[PDB]
């Protein structure tokens, strides 16, 4: 209506190349990263304290 | 954590230093023994310097 702009088209083969280019960045290396380093810190701290 | 290992390494060296330290104060204790044992024979000076 109006302005030719409809609300949704679909699919389409040149537009399915960005959709399955499109992902969800990942955090598994960032995730590793941190539970060595907790897990680490956690080590240290165990005999850290001092008796 | 680098830093935290280095100030490990530096209570243990200065355990180390304890124990040196601890050596070295039973020998003057063994120093403290043996001048009692020369404290034992008196060598009083003669009754008549004078």
């Amino acid at each position: 209506n109006d302005n030719p702009i409809p609300k949704s088209v679909p699919l389409h083969p040149k537009s399915g190349k960005y959709f399955h280019n499109l992902h969800a960045r990942d955090l598994s290396n960032i995730y590793q990263q941190c539970y060595k380093q907790i897990d680490e810190t956690i080590n240290q701290l165990v005999d850290s304290t001092s008796p | 954590r680098d830093e935290v290992i280095k100030k490990k390494n530096q209570n243990e060296y200065y355990r180390g230093r304890t124990k040196k330290l601890q050596a070295t104060i039973i020998s003057t204790k063994e120093d403290f023994l043996r001048s009692q044992e020369i404290l034992a024979q008196t060598h009083l000076p003669e009754k008549s310097v004078f």
